[PDB]
């Protein structure tokens, strides 16, 4: 008589960065 | 003479900074040796200078042939002979107390040679 139990599921996400640029 | 003093400080010759300012005969390469400010391209690297002396504080730093630059790169050099403080792209100060500063130039080489005779030193 066993009880699946609800799990805590730990996630994941990212980031970008992005860059100006001068143009002399 | 400079590599002089780095042997008799670190018993090396290139155990020092050298940076030729013949190489920055623009403007603009204020930002290759104290950064780039936030946002721009080279933000995560630091300037080279500010780096190279972030690391082993004492040490000489070289600036030689100094009539190839710009003249308003000495900005930057007003600053650092001011307090030994420089300011690097991401905005922490950077300690030149510990830190020689030479710069050689052949600004009056022709008056040189031609009056280091029968002239003093003083003069």
């Amino acid at each position: 008589a066993a009880a699946a139990a609800a799990a805590a599921a730990a996630a994941a996400a990212a980031a970008a960065a992005a860059a100006a640029a001068a143009a002399a | 003479l400079c590599k002089a003093l780095a042997n008799f400080m670190f018993d090396s010759d290139e155990a020092m900074v050298r940076i030729d300012m013949s190489e920055f005969m623009e403007k603009h390469s204020v930002s290759r040796l104290v950064g780039a400010p936030p946002g721009y391209v080279g933000y995560e690297e630091g300037g080279y200078l500010t780096e190279a002396v972030r690391r082993r504080p004492y040490s000489v730093i070289l600036l030689d042939a100094v009539e190839k630059a710009h003249p308003d790169v000495f900005n930057i050099l007003l600053q650092v002979l001011d307090d030994g403080r420089l300011t690097d792209g991401q905005g922490r100060t950077v300690d030149f107390r510990n830190t020689v500063v030479i710069m050689t130039s052949n600004l009056g080489s022709d008056l040189i040679q031609e009056r280091f005779g029968e002239l003093d030193y003083a003069h």
